[PDB]
């Protein structure tokens, strides 16, 4: 079948003038569903008030056993949950974490939800036990990421862009499909 | 010995035996809230329920188990469906006026009323249909919580089901009786005049509510019943 | 002679190494196909100068391990570092390798710094592509002099450099 | 019907009066327990107008003398309550329109529950 | 299986272990490091288990940078082990409780639970 | 010439140790040597939770995994008896065929590279990425999806996930015909593959070659005829199969498959209908996360379900399912506790493997690369 | 057809047939006639041999006859020549101090691979192998994997300041012996099966 290599070159040659299709990231935002496995966030209420009441569910649910959830009385004066317990200390092991959905899943307060950075790459292994206020939604980007817009004195500029977000992440600020 | 039958099997078993010790000897299963070991079985919690025959002689109502002597010759049915329907029924019944703190309960995992609720209940209606979980869709009850009896010992009076467990081993095991209800129907509640709470044994209603109610005040919240590392030890503070 | 001993030519050849950044898989799991994936018509990484792939390691200065490190693979793995130049980097992509992830037994190497030196860590499963962009480009950064940790310090050009090998 | 709105800002209101109480005799004032649908209430959107749904005033020796409850958010036959431990006393007010804060018929003014509480802690406290 | 050295002395440790292992050839011998926290090594400490298949080898844990004369301790430990052939070099990541317990076990599971768990460890990073 | 093809090289994906006897540029025999990637999905699943196996399960063959998903979820409901509604079936043979595609690009893709012209590795592979993005829809992950439960799947689809679906199925049929129209009609690769790989039924039989190299070989069995399980039964199905088993025959047949599964798809979705999305059981099913705030009964059994899970009868279960490598179940011991007793893994890419010293018997030395991609290995699978 | 064939032939000679309710059959031939069985199981028309699976029974709750026990995967493939379509699993036990069993490779090639696995993951030796090799667990690994005296071996996970987890003690999973947190298990969590 000698035309066959003729037509296999007649069709490399239409794709070779055909340009586009391809994403130069990080010149252009990746586009990415509302559904995204990403950096975890932790909610609040209207109210102000944590969402995490420190009830230890989102650590059971990892099959790494890489949460960790140290629980604390809350302060009725200044209260940090709305109810009787809080989270102290909640980290968790981003090279333990395999990014399931499960935490988000067995949440019964809704405060930690899966978000949607990826840019997570650093250099130390004690620099990837994500902290408590390392997740916060009120945070705006990631460790590397934050560290160097203070070493830098460039704010922080994410490499994605989504739809919109979901409902689950009400709070969480994000870049809305050209909204902006 | 007496032999007794349970759904399949024959056990000897000697005659002062509860119905309910030949149930599990016979390695059978039942709802176990209002006995405890060492403790004056009594009818409370009713969910011990059986069957019972005794010529096929079945009988009219359901046998408290925990309460019930044993005779030579006896038929004991768990599995009809009548027994687990009445099971899951009591457990709806208990779950009833529960205060909804499991996630933040300090006895989590290791709590009776959450196994055996899951054990037994919603017994299985016949389909794929849509299922209600509580037909319960009024107020709950509500009373003091978070209150701490002793420097020791915390209190939930919500998390009650009102079995018998604290009151009971109070008059039996130390003989000090620093505890008890204060009134009755459903506003019945544990309460105290002794409030030091003297007894140098109140510990270990701690470890028999089967409620989050009575928690320990040293180790309230610090970690989940099953992420606490266990070391099994023996003490030695005093010669015992 | 290193890309040092001058404050113009060690700037000047950490330009040329960072954007020369030649990289060599050695795929190992499902991480290793997102690192395929990431060069496709989506998301290319043949743009920073990664564009070459030279399976032999005697040619290239990044070692990508991409994927879950099983012990019976510990030595092969690490002789083909051993067997590299020396301005040679490493990259511990995904969760299996960076750490010992959910796979927590017998089998699995629990940190792959164990037999060769990492330079960077970066979790996922599998790790968008993206992200390992991400981290070519925060080793890009590294070897520049150019990356601090969390604790205010600054991390040598190479890893590997580093260690006394034996 | 709406009432159940103002109820449950009928019921803040209450709280108030007991807050003020604690500053007056300089007795302890406790909040018992929040909503459970605001813990868990995750992404779902809440309307109600505070989030504390049981508070008591307790004594000296900490044991309560005077409870308050309010009906949550979903559930059948709404009113609020109140109760004198160990007393067996229960008092079920209910929200008239024009008329204000009434238990059954009878209004339910600040005096009045000024009174109780004042009663109750006369007679009741231990210390 | 012998035990040599003591605990939180690592030059005891390092000297009774250059006496007792004497001309023995570890060309198929396996070493493992035994320590707890993979990442912090500038305090950390070692045990040594050192399985040549016909008899084995217990160094408690006085090794590693986080105690005085312990870093020099290690290098000098890792360099003889190296020096007499061995190419096999292993370490455990334990809980600090196993640590110590586990040179407590039997012989037979603390050799196997070891051999189950080492990782293949380079000798550059105790060097 | 006992040559050590070592792993990883010269380019051999797969981890994987080859000792090539070799005299000439003959193959006297290929002796080939495995476990580099030996992980323990069949002793670390005797330490987890039911549920939690679900995130175990893609993880061997990361190609194609829903299959894996499929089998475990099946295993596990005839194990307790789960009651599966349709619309759940629907979308469970949607995910598999679509990971059935994007595990067929990646096989053909790696095969053409591997040896022969680099090219045609990124078109296919182009198209994968549009496929990846439908599960970043659903599953918020490319793969590894933990979307499939044990009632059917986890939650209902957006609302954007069908038109781009529509797009990709209107899109794919001038796609694969071409990569059909560059291929069957060899010019160069006639010459490479029809001779080469020799499939002779009977031996294939006798190692147990399964993976869709069987039917390259004249054997007409496929576990979605011969074995209907997820419904497949209730699908208009052409088998395509192979003359003399090829290299040729099989990259044929495969494509054909593509196809075939693009219209499964498109059969599956027009008989779609809304519904229910899993097995309410509450002993199955955690309850619903609005009467979390509502119901005592919720808070115990979502509590107890995700930290201590359910506990099936004492008993074993096996399901057959096709995988884009073969036959595929998971033979499952459970003892009544939340974690199974044992989890075996018929691995097809564990019994197809026993066939290569054969197939690259007496080939040429170049030959043994292309005969080993032909053969579609994932060594995730093998290793295991 | 084949396999009612199978049943007819094993109950005359007193062999035990189990069955569960969902479509899976087994035939367990004692040792003796385990060979010569399944020789002519190959013989009555078994193409295709699927699997050996090979099972330790240390932690099981119920006691068994032999603490190991191998299952060969029987099948005839509906394509071929002619086609039933009759697969069923033989249960071989297997002693803890004799982890003998001969091979079905002279019958089957398809246990070249397979049984060697069994030999990796179980101290199962296959008599008559042409090559009895390690396949999987490393060449200086002691011991065999899968059986359940054999240590899975797991790391503690790392955090910030000495916050270290044990996984074998953060379990709320059960298994079958593990009693639980409460004083017992009944109901549910003894086992549980719907009524379709
Ligand atoms: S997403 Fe991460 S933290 Fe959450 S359960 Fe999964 S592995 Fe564990
Ligand atoms: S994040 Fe949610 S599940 Fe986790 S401890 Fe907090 S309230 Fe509980
Ligand atoms: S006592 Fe038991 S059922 Fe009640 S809130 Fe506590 S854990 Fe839940
Ligand atoms: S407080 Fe606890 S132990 Fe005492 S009666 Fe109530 S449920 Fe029983
Ligand atoms: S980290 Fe995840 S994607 Fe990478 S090898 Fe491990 S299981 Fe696969
Ligand atoms: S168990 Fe007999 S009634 Fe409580």
């Amino acid at each position: 079948t000698l035309k066959a290599l003729a037509q296999s070159l007649g069709i490399t040659l239409k794709y070779l003038f055909s340009k586009p299709v391809t994403v130069p990231y990080p010149d252009a935002p990746v586009a990415l569903k509302p559904r995204f496995h990403g950096r975890h966030v932790l909610t609040r209420h209207p109210n102000g008030l944590e969402k995490c009441i420190g009830c230890s569910l989102c650590a059971a649910a990892c099959p790494a056993y890489a949460i960790y959830v140290e629980p604390a009385e809350n302060d009725p004066e200044n209260p940090v949950s709305a109810g009787e317990r809080y989270a102290k200390v909640y980290e968790i092991n981003m090279l333990r974490c395999i990014f399931c959905g499960l935490c988000e899943e067995a949440c019964p307060t809704g405060a930690i939800v899966l978000g949607y950075d990826f840019e997570m790459a650093d250099y130390e292994y004690s620099d990837l036990v994500y902290g408590k206020e390392d997740m916060l939604v009120d945070v705006v980007g990631t460790k590397p990421q934050r560290r160097e817009a203070k070493r830098t004195g460039k704010p922080v500029k994410v490499g994605y862009v989504v739809p919109y977000v979901r409902p689950e992440l009400e709070g969480f600020k994000a870049p809305t499909e050209g909204g902006k | 010995m007496v032999r007794v039958k349970v759904n399949d099997r024959i056990v000897e078993v000697p005659p002062g035996t509860s119905v309910m010790d030949a149930v599990f000897h016979a390695g059978y299963d039942v709802p176990l809230f209002c006995s405890e070991k060492h403790l004056s079985p009594i009818g409370a919690c009713r969910m011990c329920l059986v069957r019972i025959g005794l010529p096929i002689q079945w009988q009219p109502k359901l046998a408290a188990s925990c309460v019930t002597a044993v005779a030579d010759g006896m038929v004991v049915d768990t599995l009809s469906d009548v027994v687990r329907e009445a099971q899951a029924g009591m457990v709806e019944f208990t779950l009833l006026n529960h205060p909804l703190d499991c996630p933040t309960c300090d006895k989590g995992g290791a709590c009776e009323l959450q196994d055996r609720t899951v054990e037994y209940g919603l017994y299985e209606k016949y389909p794929l249909e849509l299922p209600v979980y509580t037909r319960f869709e009024f107020t709950r009850r509500h009373v003091d919580k978070h209150h701490p009896l002793s420097p020791f010992v915390i209190l939930d009076r919500e998390r009650c089901i009102h079995c018998k467990r604290c009151v009971r081993y109070f008059e039996e095991v130390p003989g000090d009786e620093v505890l008890d209800f204060i009134e009755r129907g459903v506003h019945t509640f544990i309460g105290t005049m002794d409030f030091g709470l003297p007894s140098g044994f109140s510990g270990n209603i701690t470890d028999i509510c089967p409620v989050g109610a009575l928690l320990d005040l040293t180790a309230r919240f610090r970690a989940r019943n099953w992420e606490m590392e266990e070391t099994p030890t023996t003490c030695a503070l005093c010669p015992v | 002679r290193e890309g040092i001993l001058f404050t113009t030519l060690e700037k000047l050849v950490a330009w040329g190494r960072s954007n020369s950044l030649w990289p060599a898989t050695f795929g190992l799991a499902c991480c290793a196909i997102e690192m395929m994936a990431s060069t496709d018509a989506r998301n290319d990484l043949a743009r920073f100068g990664s564009e070459v792939f030279r399976a032999s390691p005697r040619q290239a200065d990044v070692m990508i391990v991409a994927g879950r490190l099983s012990k019976k693979m510990a030595p092969v793995m690490r002789r083909v570092w051993e067997q590299m130049p020396d301005p040679k980097w490493v990259i511990s992509m995904g969760a299996c390798a960076s750490s010992g992830g959910m796979f927590n037994n017998y089998a699995i190497v629990q940190n792959v710094d164990s037999v060769v030196p990492v330079d960077v860590y970066v979790p996922g499963c599998p790790p968008r592509p993206e992200a390992l962009i991400y981290a070519v480009m925060q080793l890009q950064k590294k070897v520049r002099g150019q990356a601090y940790n969390e604790r205010g310090e600054r991390l040598p050009p190479v890893a590997a450099w580093k260690r006394t090998r034996g | 019907a709406s009432s159940e709105r103002e109820l449950y800002e009928a019921w803040v209101e209450l709280l108030s009066w007991m807050r003020e109480y604690a500053q007056a005799k300089g007795v302890r004032f406790e909040k018992e327990a929040d909503f459970p649908d605001f813990i868990y209430r995750m992404e779902r959107p809440y309307d109600l107008p505070t989030t504390i749904m049981t508070a008591s005033l307790s004594d000296g020796l900490g044991e309560p003398f005077l409870l308050a409850d309010v009906s949550p958010r979903h559930a059948k036959l709404k009113r609020i309550g109140l109760r004198l431990p160990r007393a067996h006393i229960h008092l079920h007010a209910h929200y008239e329109p024009g008329k204000g804060l009434v238990t059954g018929k009878i209004p339910l003014t600040k005096e009045r529950f000024f009174a109780l509480a004042d009663r109750a802690r006369e007679a009741l406290a231990f210390a | 299986m012998v035990r040599v050295g003591m605990r939180a002395a690592p030059r005891v440790s390092l000297e009774a272990l250059k006496a007792a292992l004497g001309g023995l050839k570890l060309s198929e011998a396996k070493v493992y490091l035994i320590t707890d926290w993979q990442d912090k090594r500038d305090q950390a400490r070692y045990a040594l288990l050192l399985h040549t298949g016909k008899k084995d080898l217990l160094v408690p844990d006085a090794f590693g940078p986080a105690f005085p004369g312990g870093e020099e301790a290690l290098s000098e430990l890792v360099g003889l082990l190296l020096a007499q052939g061995a190419r096999r070099f292993y370490e455990a990541v334990v809980s600090p409780g196993e640590m110590t317990a586990l040179l407590d076990l039997p012989p037979e599971e603390l050799l196997k639970r070891v051999m189950a768990i080492a990782n293949p460890t380079d000798p550059g990073i105790y060097l | 010439m006992t040559l050590n093809v070592g792993p990883q090289h010269p380019s051999t994906h797969g981890v994987l140790r080859l000792m090539v006897t070799l005299s000439g540029e003959e193959v006297l025999e290929v002796v080939p040597h495995i476990g580099y990637l030996h992980t323990g999905f069949e002793k670390t699943m005797e330490h987890r939770t039911y549920l939690q196996n679900i995130t175990y399960t893609p993880r061997m063959d990361y190609l194609h995994s829903f299959a894996h998903d499929l089998a475990y979820a099946l295993a596990v409901e005839k194990l307790l008896g789960a009651v599966v509604p349709p619309r759940a079936e629907t979308i469970r043979v949607i995910l598999n065929e679509l990971s059935r595609l994007a595990s067929h690009l990646v096989f053909l893709g790696t095969g053409l590279l591997d040896l022969g012209a680099l090219t045609p590795f990124f078109y296919a592979f182009r198209e994968r990425e549009t496929i990846l993005d439908l599960f970043e829809w659903v599953t918020g992950q490319r793969f590894h999806h933990n979307y499939i439960r044990i009632g059917g799947v986890k939650e209902d689809l957006p609302e954007e996930f069908v038109p781009e679906l529509k797009k990709l199925l209107e899109v794919l049929p001038h796609r694969i015909d071409e990569y059909e129209a560059l291929f069957a009609e060899s010019p160069i690769f006639y010459e490479r593959a029809r001779g080469v790989g020799v499939i002779p039924p009977e031996v294939a039989i006798d190692l147990g070659l399964t993976g869709g190299s069987l039917r390259a070989s004249g054997v007409n069995y496929d576990v979605r005829k011969a074995y209907p399980y997820s419904g497949y039964e209730t699908y208009t199905f052409d088998v395509p199969l192979g003359e003399r088993g090829d290299v040729f025959d099989r990259m044929l047949v495969r494509i054909r498959e593509m196809r075939e599964s693009v219209k499964i798809i498109k059969q599956a979705l027009e008989r779609l209908e809304p519904g229910p999305v899993r097995d309410p059981n509450p002993q199955i099913t955690p309850p619903p996360r609005h009467l979390l705030e509502t119901s005592m009964e919720a808070v115990i059994y979502h509590f107890k379900h995700y930290t201590e899970g359910f506990h099936p009868p004492k008993g074993e279960v096996y399901v057959p399912t096709e995988s884009a490598r073969g036959e595929l179940g998971y033979y499952i011991v459970s003892d009544g506790g939340s974690m199974p007793y044992r989890v075996k893994v018929r691995a097809p890419s564990f019994v197809n493997l026993q066939s290569l010293p054969y197939a690259c018997k007496g080939e040429q030395v170049p030959d043994m690369v292309a005969i080993i991609a032909s053969l579609d290995p994932v060594m995730g699978d093998v290793d295991r | 057809m084949r396999l009612e064939r199978v049943l007819e032939e094993a109950r005359a000679k007193g062999y035990p047939i189990e069955d569960n309710g969902l479509g899976n059959l087994w035939v367990v031939l004692p040792r003796e006639r385990f060979k010569e069985e399944m020789a002519h199981y190959k013989a009555m028309g078994f193409n295709f041999l699927a699997d050996i699976v090979g099972l330790d029974y240390l932690t099981y709750p119920d006691p068994r006859p032999e603490r190991f026990a191998v299952v060969y995967e029987l099948v005839s493939l509906p394509g071929w020549k002619d086609g039933d379509g009759s697969r069923f699993f033989v249960r071989v036990y297997v002693p803890e101090e004799d982890p003998r069993l001969p091979t079905v490779t002279d019958l089957w090639g398809s246990a070249n691979f397979l049984e060697r696995e069994v030999y990796d993951l179980f101290g199962i030796v296959f008599e008559g192998h042409p090559d009895l090799r390690k396949i999987l667990t490393p060449e200086d690994l002691e011991g065999h994997p899968l059986r359940k005296d054999y240590p899975l071996g797991e790391t503690p996970t790392l955090f910030r300041e000495g916050r270290y987890i044990i996984p074998a003690e953060f379990r709320a999973a059960l298994t079958g012996k593990d009693p639980g947190l409460t004083f017992y298990k009944g109901g549910s969590r003894k086992g549980y099966r719907s009524l379709w």
